[PDB]
This record gives C-alpha cells, structure tokens and sequence, in this order.
C-alpha cells in the first residue's frame, strides 16, 4: 500500500492524523529545474516551508506555495535549422540563419504577486526564527551555472535565467512585471554528467512557455552570530529535492495479513 | 440515594467479606449492569469489577462479584490490611449513565494495634507577633482510628476555643489526627498549668505543659 | 457496511475481524518500466503464496478465522478478551505478539502433522 | 496507561460560573470517552456526564442538563498510538451544594457494553462556592521536638494557622528530600477559617548541614511562601540527645 | 473457558514499513501524443478511470520525507529512462573539431 | 526430535512420514545475476503449484497424508505393510512405484470428480 497524509498543515515528518491508503500516487510530472520548481501541485491553505533540519544551515529549505505565481518565458529569435549529412544515416542538425532581430531570452513574473507571495513566506519563516526578526532575500553565492541560475526546458531548449531580480529584498517585522534575462545552451551536462553529454537540436521558430511557480529551494546563511538578520538565498544542486517536494505525501508499506490471537475456541477432534 | 448499599461489614485477615448493592427495579438489577469501586476518602478511586463479574486489569483473583435478579453484591477474599476503606457501586448500561449508591466502609479486623507517636510543638516566637496565641497537638501511628482530645484549666474542663478534627488513613495503613486550641497571651505567667489529653483504647497519652517560658 | 481496503485500520480487532475478506481480496490482481512490472508481478505471488504456505502447513486453508490446538501462552500477551477484541487494534496488537510469532508458528506446524498422523489411524481402524 | 492532570482549586462567589480543565497524555484521546464525577458532601458521589472526543456526543444527568456544558479540545499526537488532548466542563449557575471535589476520568473500552465506564481518573479539582473573600495563609515555624530520647529521634516542620480556602501544598526544598513525608489535615475555626500543620522526622546530630525550605503555595489567589525552622528547642528531652 | 486458544486470522489490516519496486501509470492522452516522442509512456501501464483512495479512520502514521525511497527510486527511474533514450540518437563524435 | 530438511533420507518410510512438514516447509521462500534470480524465482512457484495442482484435483488439499478410494493394485508393489513402512526408505520405494505413478494419478483424478458429482446429489435431496 501507499499511505497518503491528507493533513493540510503537515511539515513532512512525524505522526499524521489524516491518512489514506492508495494504490498509485498522483500525477507527478518530472519537472527538472533549479531554484524555483514549477508546475507542481500547490498547498491547500498555508505556504508550507519544509526542511530536514531547519536550525542547520547546511540543509536546504523546501518552500511550497499556496498561490501560483505565473511566470512567462521566451526565446524571441526566429531561429532556423539546417541538416548536415554526416552520413550514412548520421545527420547533424546545425543552427541556421536568424530571421529577424537579435534579442535576449528572458522570463516575466508579476512584481505584484511576487511581492505578495514573498510576503507569505516571511509570515511563515518568522514562526521559526522569532517575531522580531529581519528576513531579507539575496542572490546566489557562487558556483556552477547549473545551480547559480533558474534552469529549465522551454519548447525543447534549455534556459538559464538570472534570479538576482527576484531575490533582492528586505522584510521588517511590521503596473509592470519583473523582466529577468536568460541564457541558452545546446550541449548540456545535467544530472552531474561525467562521461556523456547531449546536444539538444535547434528548435526552429520562436519559443515561449507559460508556467506556474509551485515552490523554491532556499538556503540560509550560516554566519549567524544570533543576529535577527539571517538572510536567504536560492539553491539547487541535488535533484532529489524536486521529487522530495512532490512525494512528501507518500510512504510505501508491506502488507502482512496473517494475524494470530487468542479467542475461546478449540478446533475439533 | 436510590441504590442501596450496606452500612458497614467486617472480616479477619486472610478472611472473606461481602457487601450488598440492592435497589428497586427502576435501578436494579434485572436488565442492568453493575460496577464496583474502591474509593478512598480524599483520594482517587479504583475500578474492580464490571458487567457483574468481569475483573478489571490489575485485579487479584480474590475479588469477586455476583448479580442476583433482585440484588447485586461484591465479595472480597484473602483480606489484606489496606483493604480497610470505603467502597461504592454503580448502576449503568451502554447508552445511559452512572448512578452511585449510598456508601459502605470496610472494617477489617484480626489486625494488630499500634502505640501512638506523639510530638507536641508549642507556638514559636514569631507566631505571637500578631498577636495570636495557640498550640499544636499532633498524634500519629495508631490503631484503631479513634481518639478523644480533652483539656483542663484549674481542676475543671475548658469551655471555649476548641477545634477538634477527625482521623485519616495514612500511607502505611495507620491513622493520624490533629488538634489545636487558642489561649489568651495574658494567661501565660498568670495561669500555672494546662493539659492536652488524647485518650486511646490500648494505652493513654497526653502532652501537658506549663507556661513559664 | 463497507469501508474499503484497510478501512478498519483504526478499528477494534473485533470490528476489523469482520472485514477480512476485503483485505484478502485486494491482494493479487489488484523496456525500462517493463522489468519493474515483472519483478513486482512475481513478488506479489511469492508474498501471497508464503501465507497460503503457512495456512496449509497448519490446518487453516479455509481460511480467514481458524481455531487450533495450541493453547495461548499467557507470557505472549496475558490481556483479557474484551481488552483486545473490543479494545485494541491489529496494528497495535501485532507489535505485542511480534516477539514470538515465529515461535508460535512452530507450535502450529507440529500440531497439524500430529493431527494427520492421528486421523489416518482412525480411518484405518474404521 | 497514561496520566490525566487537571486544573488547580479556585473560589467563586455564588450566582457565578466556573470552568474546569483536564489534560490528556499517554493514550489516544479520541479513542476513549471523558467522564466527570463530583465527590460533593451532601449527595455523596455523583456523575455529571460524559462526552466523546471523537463524535462529540454528550450524555448528562437531569441534575446537570440545564446547568452544565461539556467541552472538548483538539487532539495533538505524540506517536501512532499516543496523543495529548484536553477536556473541560462549564457549569452555568453556582449553588451552595456545588461546593465539593471534582474529577475527570476516561472511558474503559473502545467498544462494548461498558464503553464509557470511568476507568482512569485524575488527581482531583476543588471548588468552594462561598460568599466569603479569600484569605492568605499566615505561615510560622515549629520549635523542634523529640519522640524518644533513648531511641535517638527528633522532628520539625512548618505551621499554617489561618486561611481559606483549601487545599495547600507540602513540598520540601524544591522536592528534594523524600524522607518522613508526613502531613496533617486542617480543622475549621468557629468563624469559618481553616488551620493546618506539617512535620518531618529527622536525626538530632545534623543541624547546620540540613537545609530547611518548605516551598509551599496556596494557588486559589496566587500566593507563594518559603520558611526556615530555627534550632531553638522547646522540650528538654531534645537537648539531652545532643 | 478460562483456557484461551490462539486462532489464526487471514486478512488482518496491518502493515510493516517497506521498500519495493513500484511501477508507473500514465493516461491515454499520453499515447495519443504519438510522434514517437514521449519517454517510456509506451511501456508505462495506464491509469484508473475511477481512482479510489480509501480514507483510514482513527489511525495515525509517522511519515518522514527525508528518509523515503520512492523519491530515490524515481530520481533513478528518470535518469535511466532518459539515458536509454539516447542510445539510438546519433553520436556527435566528429563535431569535436 | 528435529533432524532437518531431508534429514530422514535414510530413515524408514514410517519415520520419514513423521517429518513431512519440514520438507514441505523449506520449499518456497527457502544485470547478470539478476536474470538467474528471476527464472529461479518462477521455477520454484511453478514446481510448487504443480504439486498443489495434483493434491487439489484429488481430494488431498489438506494435506500431507491423504487417504483415497482407489485400491492398491498389487502389481505395483505387492510388498507387505511392515516391509515398506518399517523397512524401506522413500528414495528406494519411489523407484519401484515409479513405473505407474502417472497411471495411478489418473485413477485419482476420475475418483475425485466422481465424489463431487455424487456429493451434490446428497445435498440436493437433503
Ligand atoms: C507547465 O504547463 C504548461 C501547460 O501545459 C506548459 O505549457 C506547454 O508548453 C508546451 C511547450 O513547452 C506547449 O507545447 C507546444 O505547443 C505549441 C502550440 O500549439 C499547440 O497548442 C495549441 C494551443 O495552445 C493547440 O491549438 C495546437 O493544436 C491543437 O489542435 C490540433 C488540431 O488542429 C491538435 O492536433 C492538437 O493536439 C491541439 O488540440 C487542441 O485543440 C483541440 C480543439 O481543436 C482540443 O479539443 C484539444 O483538447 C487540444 O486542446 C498545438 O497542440 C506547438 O506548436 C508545439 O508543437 C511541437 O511540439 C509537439 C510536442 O508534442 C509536437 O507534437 C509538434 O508536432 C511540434 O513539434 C514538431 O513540429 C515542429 C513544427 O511543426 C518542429 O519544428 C519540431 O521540431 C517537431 O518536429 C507544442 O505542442 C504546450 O501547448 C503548452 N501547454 C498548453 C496547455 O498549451 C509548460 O511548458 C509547463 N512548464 C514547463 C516548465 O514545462
Ligand atoms: C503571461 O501570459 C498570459 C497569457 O498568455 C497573460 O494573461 C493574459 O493577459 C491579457 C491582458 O494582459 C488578457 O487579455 C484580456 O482579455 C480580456 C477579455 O477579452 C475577451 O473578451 C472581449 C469581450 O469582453 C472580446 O472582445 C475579446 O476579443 C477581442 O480582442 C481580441 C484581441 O484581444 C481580438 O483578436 C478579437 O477579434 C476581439 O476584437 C476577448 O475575446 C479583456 O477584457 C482585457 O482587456 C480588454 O479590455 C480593456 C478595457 O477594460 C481594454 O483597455 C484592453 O485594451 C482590452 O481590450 C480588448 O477587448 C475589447 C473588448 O473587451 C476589444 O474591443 C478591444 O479591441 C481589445 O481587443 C485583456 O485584453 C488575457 O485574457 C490573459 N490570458 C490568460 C490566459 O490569463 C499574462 O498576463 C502573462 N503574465 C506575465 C507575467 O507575463
Ligand atoms: C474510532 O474510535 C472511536 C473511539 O474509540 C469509536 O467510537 C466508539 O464507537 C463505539 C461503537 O463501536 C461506541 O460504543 C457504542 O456506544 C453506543 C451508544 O449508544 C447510543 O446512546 C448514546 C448515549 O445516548 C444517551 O444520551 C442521549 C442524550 O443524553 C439520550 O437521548 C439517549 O437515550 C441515551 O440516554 C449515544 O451517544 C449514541 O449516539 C451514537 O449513535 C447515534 C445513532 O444511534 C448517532 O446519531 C450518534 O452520532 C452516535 O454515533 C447512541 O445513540 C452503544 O449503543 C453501543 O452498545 C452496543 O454495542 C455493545 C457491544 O459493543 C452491545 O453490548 C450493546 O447491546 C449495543 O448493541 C456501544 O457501546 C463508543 O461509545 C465510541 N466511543 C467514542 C469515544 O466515541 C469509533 O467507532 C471509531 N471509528 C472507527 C472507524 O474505527
Ligand atoms: C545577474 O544580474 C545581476 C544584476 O543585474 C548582474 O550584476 C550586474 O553585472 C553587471 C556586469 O554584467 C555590472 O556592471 C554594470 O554595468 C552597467 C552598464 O554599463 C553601462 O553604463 C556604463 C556607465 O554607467 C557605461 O560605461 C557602459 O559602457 C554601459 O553603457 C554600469 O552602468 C554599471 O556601472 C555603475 O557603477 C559604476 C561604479 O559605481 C558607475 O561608475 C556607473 O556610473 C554605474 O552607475 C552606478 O553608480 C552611480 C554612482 O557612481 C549611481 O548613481 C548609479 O545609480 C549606479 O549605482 C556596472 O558597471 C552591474 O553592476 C551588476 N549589478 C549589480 C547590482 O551589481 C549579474 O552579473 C548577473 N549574473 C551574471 C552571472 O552575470
Ligand atoms: C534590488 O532592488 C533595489 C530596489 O529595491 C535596487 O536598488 C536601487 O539601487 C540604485 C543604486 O544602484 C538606487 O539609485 C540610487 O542609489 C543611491 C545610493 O546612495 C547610497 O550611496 C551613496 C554613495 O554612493 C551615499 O552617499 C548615500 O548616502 C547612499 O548611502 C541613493 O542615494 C539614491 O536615492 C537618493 O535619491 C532619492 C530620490 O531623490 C532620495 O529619496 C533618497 O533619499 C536618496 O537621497 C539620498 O542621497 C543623496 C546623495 O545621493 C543625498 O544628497 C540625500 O540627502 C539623501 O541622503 C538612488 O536610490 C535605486 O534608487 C535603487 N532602487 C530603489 C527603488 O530605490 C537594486 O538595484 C536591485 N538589485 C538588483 C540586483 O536587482
Ligand atoms: C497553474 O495555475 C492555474 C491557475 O491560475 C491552474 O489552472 C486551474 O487549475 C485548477 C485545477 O486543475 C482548475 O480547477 C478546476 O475547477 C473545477 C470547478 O468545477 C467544480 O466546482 C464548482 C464550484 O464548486 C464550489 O462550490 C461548491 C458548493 O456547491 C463547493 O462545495 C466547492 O468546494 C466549490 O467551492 C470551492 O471553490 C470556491 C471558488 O469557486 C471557493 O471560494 C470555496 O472556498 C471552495 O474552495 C462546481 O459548481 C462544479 O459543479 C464543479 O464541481 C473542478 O471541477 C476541477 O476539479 C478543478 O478543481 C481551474 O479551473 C484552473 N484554472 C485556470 C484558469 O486554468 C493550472 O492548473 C496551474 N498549472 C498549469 C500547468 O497551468
Ligand atoms: C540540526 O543540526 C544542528 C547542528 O548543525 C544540531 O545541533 C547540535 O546538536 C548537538 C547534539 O545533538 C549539540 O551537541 C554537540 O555535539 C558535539 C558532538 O561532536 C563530538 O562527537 C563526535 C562523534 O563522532 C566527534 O566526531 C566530534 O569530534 C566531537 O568530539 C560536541 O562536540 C559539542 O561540544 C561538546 O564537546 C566539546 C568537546 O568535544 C566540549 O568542549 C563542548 O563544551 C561541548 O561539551 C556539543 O556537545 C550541538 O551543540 C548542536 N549544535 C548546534 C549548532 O546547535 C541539531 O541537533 C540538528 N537537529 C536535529 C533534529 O538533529
Ligand atoms: C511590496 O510592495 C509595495 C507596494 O507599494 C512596495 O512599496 C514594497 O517596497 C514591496 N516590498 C519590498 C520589500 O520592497
Ligand atoms: C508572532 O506574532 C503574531 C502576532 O499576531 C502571532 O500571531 C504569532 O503566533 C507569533 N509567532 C511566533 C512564532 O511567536
Ligand atoms: C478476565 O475477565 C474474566 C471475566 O469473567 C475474569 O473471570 C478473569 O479473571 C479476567 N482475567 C484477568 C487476568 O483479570
Ligand atoms: C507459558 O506459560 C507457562 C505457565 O502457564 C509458563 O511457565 C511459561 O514460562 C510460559 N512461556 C514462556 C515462554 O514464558
Ligand atoms: C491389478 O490387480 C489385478 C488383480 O487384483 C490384476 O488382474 C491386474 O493385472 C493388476 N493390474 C496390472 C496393471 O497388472
């Protein structure tokens, strides 16, 4: 059986009062993405902030939104593809002429809703760090392009969107949109590849996708000093976090039906 | 009450004793279940039996019960010393509620007596700084649980300021009662002596003191 | 009434001993993915047969409830009837008797063959 | 199985109201009923009613139908078979007869003909419905005295001569010494005020090595007192032992 | 009557915590996607037209999502599934130039 | 006494007919290597079920020892009781009756369905 925590305020660890058995999980689509996780199922009441060990900075924080914050993304260039005969049977898909202007890949989110939803996480965060506390948001500290930027697929090509504009805030105790630029790669090295890589063919034409942000993988700064100013930064790296984000409702158990117990009864002679 | 218990019953040690729990048909006993409790005065009770004969967890085999068509009873065997206490029963069914009886005290005998441990504490220097003057006659470790506290004043008893109380079962199956009394502060160097008599059946004890301190 | 598979999880062992045919029911019927399917398909019959194996090496191929001739060692539980059938749940109850279930099974194994070796003697003389 | 602690004592003037709480631990709160019974003097013991933490079903006596309301709080779990819940009992009107002890007690089984039968009980809660105002406990010491001058024995303790209402604690040095834990009940003065004492057996030889602190409180009106007994004796028989 | 006897029960509602190989389910529209494009939708069994999840009343269960397997299993399934897809796909060996 | 799985190999067919529940016991529960495991895991349930198949198409789902209504054709063995139960071993005994085991099984197959077709008629009239 698979057992499903139907409690709408569960942090993922401990006794769950509302439980149900079920054969299969829900429709868990494999969105592989860093920073913000997208198109996932969202919380029913509160913006739940889940972690293994919250006190320890080494462990990341899984934020699950309550409201979807729609983020539109695009590659504005009408790219063209030509096919090159390596031969025989082998055929490389080259990137041909760019038809029209040469623009920049990017994503837009509402500054209004981001304000609103970043306010929700703060209301929740202060439940763990004190009522009289400053909680500001900062960009990535430094590392691989795989993790220093919101990575995703969009129309068949891979994106690398600067999240500095989103994580750039400050929060005290008490109408346009956010244009955020992106990069694009074709030879990709996902899932910490080592001996093999993959060339993602040019996708002919103009590309745009629309998606909700379902969560975040945030990271707190361990300098501390008991300061009421502990800031946060977006993280990623390990991709199990993403499936961890959707599979928190589930657990697998082994059924054992052979009960033995005393009742006043002897079998016949 | 409507559910009629017995007043009191008796038995030796390692002996057997019973107790009735009768009532009218409106309460007992046909088409009705009966329980049984050991309820010590001023302390939480303890459930013994239910559904007439079913013994609760942590109940020695000696305890037993039977419901006749007209009356219910409880029988206790292998009488131990701590069984000397007050008991209650209750009429109940699945959907309805409980109806406690009248009350029965158990008086176990065949039990050795005890010499009282008396220790009188006179009023301290701080107590008189009010001004109020009293005494603290205390008595402990005695059987049976019954005494009488008397006093005197110049070849005649005391006709005022008395506050006597009842005994109570202790943690070691013994009984202990207290007694106080107030005297005027001008009756110290003026009045000679004063007795604090506390009579017992086995022997007699008292704590007499003359104010000259 | 009909609760569902495992529905009497938090029900008393008496009430849960009603819905036995429901848990017993949903227990059989219900190239990357292809291999997963296969070692799950065998696992289910292996796990199922291992229980029928036990019921059969006892006398309880009936089955569901089956009485026996091995008496209850009070050391195992020692609780009264009411407080397990009209009180405790099987999830709970399982963890108490868990320490000796395989020792209990052994008592059952010898007892069944002992029945058979005996019953042949009855039909033999009669 | 698990303990069932309750609220402390309190006084309420007649024609008023009251609410008695009762916490749960060591057992599944929703799995058993919660009963409430009083040990009032007049009618002896009497069962108010019960309520199911699960379903919310209430069954009160006529004596407490129009007068009382059963209340139950949400269950928060410890493990799969353990929890931490609570229950209450709002008595609307207050009579002279309501003066007495009050108990909460959980049900016997989860199923059966004796489902709600009060098996496990609380330590008790007190109520004194009275027009009289609260009086603090005037505490004083006791001059050490002996029992047997030959046996090698001594004794000392604290005194609480006048107060209202009951009850009162009897701890020692923040609950350290568990030797000679003795205590006497109070006696009522002719005017309507209580009076009690307490004592503990000790050896003669030790005087300065022993620390005397009877950290005792009287909760109905938030009062805390601490006192120490001095070595000035009373009976000559104690000073001979030294 | 005092003497009790063990009687065995088959179909008792009780489970032990486990790990095991699960399997995938997807819907008909995923196969209607055709174009030989989606990964492993084909080998993947279908879903249920009327899915049922039986609520278990009166029971509590100690979850821990940071010590789960079916996310480690999934993570793995995704990496494998993906890597099996690239075997037929052409090698860009000589593009390294 | 408890010898072990197959321990009564060189024991008399009487003494070996005691320890039946031990051989019946250790008979179920107990990518190169991965495939070996799988076609061994199915082989064990296939081989096991084929015996339950027989016991079931006879009346002997009990099982262990099960009497029947087909009388012993002396041509098969013709030896006396003592010299097979208190003398011979099953390893030995198997090779004698080996020539007609499948013919013997056929006698059993018809006899069971004959019982059922009959017993319906009893419950029919009564
Ligand atoms: C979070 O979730 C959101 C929501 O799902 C995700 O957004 C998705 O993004 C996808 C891209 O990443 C996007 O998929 C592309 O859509 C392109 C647009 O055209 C499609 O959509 C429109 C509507 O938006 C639809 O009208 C089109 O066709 C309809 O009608 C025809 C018949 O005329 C049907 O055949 C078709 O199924 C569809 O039916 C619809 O209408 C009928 C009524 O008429 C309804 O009854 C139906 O129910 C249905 O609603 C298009 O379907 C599209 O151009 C892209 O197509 C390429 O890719 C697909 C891959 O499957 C392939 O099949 C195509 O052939 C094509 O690839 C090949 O052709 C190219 C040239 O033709 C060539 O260059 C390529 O190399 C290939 O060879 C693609 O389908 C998707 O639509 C949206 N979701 C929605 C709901 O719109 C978001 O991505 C998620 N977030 C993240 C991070 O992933
Ligand atoms: C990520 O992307 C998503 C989408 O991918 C974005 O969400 C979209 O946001 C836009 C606005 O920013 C939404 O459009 C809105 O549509 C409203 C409804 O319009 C329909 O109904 C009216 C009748 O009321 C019809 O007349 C319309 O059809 C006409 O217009 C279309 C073109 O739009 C023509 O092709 C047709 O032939 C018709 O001529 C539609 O069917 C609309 O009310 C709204 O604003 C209009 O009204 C205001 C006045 O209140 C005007 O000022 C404004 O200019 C609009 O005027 C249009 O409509 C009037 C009639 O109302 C016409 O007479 C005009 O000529 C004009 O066409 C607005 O247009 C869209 O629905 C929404 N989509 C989704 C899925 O959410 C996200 O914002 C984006 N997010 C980020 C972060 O990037
Ligand atoms: C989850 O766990 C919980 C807790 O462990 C568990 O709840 C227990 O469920 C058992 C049943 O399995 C309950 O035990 C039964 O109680 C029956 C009650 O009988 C009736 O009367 C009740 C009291 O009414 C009095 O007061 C009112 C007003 O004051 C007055 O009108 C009445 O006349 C009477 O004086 C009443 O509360 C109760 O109400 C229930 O049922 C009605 C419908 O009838 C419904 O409307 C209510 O909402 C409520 O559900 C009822 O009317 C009792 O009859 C029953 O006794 C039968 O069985 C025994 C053997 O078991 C037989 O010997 C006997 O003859 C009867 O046939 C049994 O005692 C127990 O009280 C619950 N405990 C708690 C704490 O809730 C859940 O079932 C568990 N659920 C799961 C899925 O596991
Ligand atoms: C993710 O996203 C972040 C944030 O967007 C990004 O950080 C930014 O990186 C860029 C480099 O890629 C930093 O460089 C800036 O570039 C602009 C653009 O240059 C134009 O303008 C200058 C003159 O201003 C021209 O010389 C030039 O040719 C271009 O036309 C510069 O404007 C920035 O310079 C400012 O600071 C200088 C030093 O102080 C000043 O001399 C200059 O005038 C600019 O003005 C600033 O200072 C003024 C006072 O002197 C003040 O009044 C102004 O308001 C302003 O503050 C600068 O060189 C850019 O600084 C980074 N942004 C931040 C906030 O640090 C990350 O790089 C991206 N991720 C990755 C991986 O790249
Ligand atoms: C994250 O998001 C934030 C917005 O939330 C965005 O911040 C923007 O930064 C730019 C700078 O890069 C802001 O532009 C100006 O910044 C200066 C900074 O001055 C400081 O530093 C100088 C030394 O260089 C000090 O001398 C000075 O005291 C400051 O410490 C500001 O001074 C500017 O504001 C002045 O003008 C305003 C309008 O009149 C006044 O209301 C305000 O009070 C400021 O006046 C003060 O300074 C004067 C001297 O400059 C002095 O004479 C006055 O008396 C007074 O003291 C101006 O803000 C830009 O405004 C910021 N955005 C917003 C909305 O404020 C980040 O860029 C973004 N980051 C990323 C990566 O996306
Ligand atoms: C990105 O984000 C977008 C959103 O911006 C996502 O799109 C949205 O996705 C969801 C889920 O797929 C869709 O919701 C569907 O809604 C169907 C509604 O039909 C049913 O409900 C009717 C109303 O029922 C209400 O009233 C009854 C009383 O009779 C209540 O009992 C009931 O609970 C309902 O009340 C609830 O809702 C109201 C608001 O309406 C609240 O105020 C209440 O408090 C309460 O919560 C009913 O009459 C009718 O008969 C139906 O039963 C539903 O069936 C279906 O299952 C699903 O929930 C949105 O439609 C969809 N919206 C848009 C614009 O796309 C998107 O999925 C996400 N991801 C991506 C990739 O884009
Ligand atoms: C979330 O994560 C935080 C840490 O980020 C945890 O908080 C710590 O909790 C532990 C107890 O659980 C606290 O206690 C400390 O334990 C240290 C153990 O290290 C010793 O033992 C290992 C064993 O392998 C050795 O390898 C190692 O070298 C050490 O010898 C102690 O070292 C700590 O200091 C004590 O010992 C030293 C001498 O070694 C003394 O000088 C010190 O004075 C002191 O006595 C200490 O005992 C620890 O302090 C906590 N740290 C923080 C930052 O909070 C949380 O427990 C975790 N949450 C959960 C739910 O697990
Ligand atoms: C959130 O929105 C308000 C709207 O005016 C804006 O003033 C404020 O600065 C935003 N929050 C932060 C932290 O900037
Ligand atoms: C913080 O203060 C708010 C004030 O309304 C309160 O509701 C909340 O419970 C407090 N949280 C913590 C963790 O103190
Ligand atoms: C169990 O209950 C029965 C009910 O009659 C009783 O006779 C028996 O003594 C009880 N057993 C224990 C151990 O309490
Ligand atoms: C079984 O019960 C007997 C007495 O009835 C006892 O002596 C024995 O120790 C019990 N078995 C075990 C394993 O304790
Ligand atoms: C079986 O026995 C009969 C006589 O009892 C004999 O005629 C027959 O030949 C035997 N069967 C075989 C196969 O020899």
């Amino acid at each position: 059986a698979i057992l499903k925590c139907k409690d709408k305020k569960f942090n993922g660890t401990g006794p769950c009062p509302s439980v149900s058995t079920v054969q299969c999980t829900h429709g868990i689509k494999p969105v592989v993405s860093t920073q913000l996780l997208l198109n996932g199922s969202l919380a029913e009441e509160e913006v739940m902030i889940r972690s293994e060990n919250i006190t320890n900075n080494a462990k990341n924080i899984l934020v699950q939104f309550n409201t979807p914050v729609q983020i539109n993304c695009t590659r504005p260039n009408n790219n063209t593809r030509k096919s090159i005969r390596i031969g025989p049977g082998q055929a490389f898909y080259a990137t041909g002429d760019i038809i029209g202007d040469i623009r920049q890949a990017h994503c837009n989110v509402s500054k209004a809703t981001w304000n609103e939803t970043l306010g929700k996480v703060v209301k929740q965060l202060r439940k763990h760090f004190g009522n009289n506390t400053i909680i500001r948001f900062a960009n990535s500290s430094g590392g691989d392009l795989e993790v220093t930027t919101h990575s995703f697929n969009c129309g068949g090509e891979f994106f690398y969107c600067n999240t500095s504009g989103l994580f750039n805030s400050t929060w005290i105790s008490n109408n346009d949109s956010i244009t955020l630029p992106c990069r694009i790669k074709q030879i990709i090295n996902m899932w910490q590849r080592i001996g093999q890589a993959m060339y993602a063919p040019p996708i002919q034409g103009v590309i745009r996708c629309v998606s909700n942000i379902t969560g975040l993988i945030l990271t707190r700064d361990g300098g501390s000093t008991n300061s009421t100013t502990e800031t946060f930064r977006p993280g990623g790296g390990d991709m199990r976090d993403n499936w961890r984000s959707e599979l928190y409702k589930y657990k697998v158990v082994k059924i054992e039906p052979l009960g033995v117990a005393p009742t006043r009864c002897k079998r016949r002679v | 009450s409507v559910l009629t218990q017995s007043a009191s019953v008796s038995g030796s040690l390692g002996q057997s004793v019973t107790i009735s729990c009768t009532g009218p048909n409106s309460v007992c006993c046909s088409h009705k279940s009966i329980s049984w409790y050991q309820w010590p005065p001023g302390r939480a009770p303890t459930l013994i039996i239910y559904e007439d004969n079913e013994r609760a967890p942590g109940i020695s085999p000696r305890f037993s019960g039977y419901k006749s068509y007209w009356s219910a009873y409880l029988t206790i065997s292998d009488l131990r010393p701590e069984d000397e206490t007050t008991y209650y029963c209750c009429s109940y069914t699945h959907n309805s509620g409980c109806v406690f009886g009248t009350g029965t005290k158990v008086s176990v005998l065949g039990q050795s007596k005890a010499n009282p441990s008396v220790t009188l504490f006179p009023p301290s220097s701080e107590e008189l700084q009010a001004n109020k003057a009293t005494l603290v006659c205390l008595i402990s470790d005695f059987y049976p649980g019954a005494v009488t506290v008397a006093w005197k004043a110049d070849s005649s008893p005391v006709k005022a300021g008395v506050e006597t109380t009842t005994p109570s079962k202790q943690s070691n199956n013994k009984y202990a009662a207290s007694s106080y009394l107030s005297l005027t502060p001008e009756q110290w160097k003026s009045h000679r002596s004063y007795s604090c008599q506390v009579t017992h059946e086995g022997s007699t004890v008292e704590k007499t003191v003359a104010p000259t301190e | 009434v009909f609760l569902g598979f495992l529905g009497a999880a938090g029900s008393t062992m008496g009430a849960a001993s009603m819905t036995l045919t429901v848990q017993a029911r949903n227990l059989l019927s219900g190239t990357v993915w292809g291999i997963k399917q296969l070692q799950a398909r065998v696992l289910a019959v292996e796990r199922y047969l291992r229980d029928q194996q036990l019921l059969g090496i006892w006398g309880c191929s009936g089955k569901l409830i089956c009485c026996t001739n091995v008496p209850w060692n009070s050391s195992w539980s020692n609780r009264n009837l009411s407080e397990i059938w009209d009180n405790m749940t099987w999830l709970q109850w399982d963890k108490e008797i868990s320490n000796y279930t395989q020792i209990i099974y052994g008592l059952l194994e010898e007892s069944q063959n002992q029945q058979e070796k005996n019953e042949q003697d009855l039909l033999a003389l009669d | 199985q698990g303990q069932l602690v309750q609220s402390g004592a309190e006084l309420k003037k007649p024609g008023a109201s009251v609410k008695i709480s009762c916490k749960t631990s060591g057992y599944r709160f929703n799995f058993y009923h919660i009963n409430w019974i009083r040990q009032t003097a007049g009618r002896g013991p009497e069962w108010m009613g019960w309520i199911s933490p699960y379903s919310g079903d209430k069954n009160l006596a006529p004596a407490f139908q129009d007068r009382v309301i059963m209340t139950t709080d949400t269950e928060v779990p410890v493990t799969s078979f353990t929890s931490t819940g609570a229950a209450y009992m709002e008595i609307r009107n207050l009579k002279f007869d309501d003066t007495g002890t009050y108990f909460c007690a959980k049900g016997l089984l989860r199923d059966g003909s004796s489902t709600w039968l009060p098996y496990l009980w609380g330590q008790g809660t007190l109520l004194t419905v009275s027009s009289a105002s609260t009086k603090g406990p005037s505490v004083f010491p006791l001059a050490p005295s002996s029992k047997s001058t030959s046996g090698g024995t001594a004794a000392l303790g604290c005194l609480v001569k006048d107060y209202f209402p009951e009850p009162v604690t009897v701890s020692w040095n923040s609950g350290a010494l568990t030797s000679g834990v003795h205590t006497f009940p109070a006696v009522l003065q002719s005017s309507g005020l209580y009076s009690l004492s307490s004592v503990v057996t000790v050896p003669s030889s030790s005087l300065g090595t022993q620390t005397y602190i009877c950290n005792v409180n009287h909760k109905p009106s938030n009062t805390k007192v601490d006192k120490r007994v001095e070595p000035k004796s009373c009976d000559k028989g104690l000073e001979v032992l030294f | 009557a005092e003497n009790l006897w063990v009687t065995v029960y088959y179909g008792v509602p009780v489970w032990k915590d486990a790990e095991t190989t699960l399997f995938c389910a997807s819907d008909a529209k995923a196969y209607e996607t055709e174009k030989h494009n989606v990964w492993a939708t084909h080998a993947c069994v279908p879903t249920d037209p009327n899915p049922q999840e039986i609520h278990l009343e009166n029971v509590t269960e100690e979850f821990n999502m940071w010590k789960n397997n079916m996310v480690e299993q999934m993570h793995t399934d995704i990496i494998s599934l993906w890597d099996q897809s690239l075997k037929p796909c052409v090698k860009l060996t000589p593009l390294c130039v």
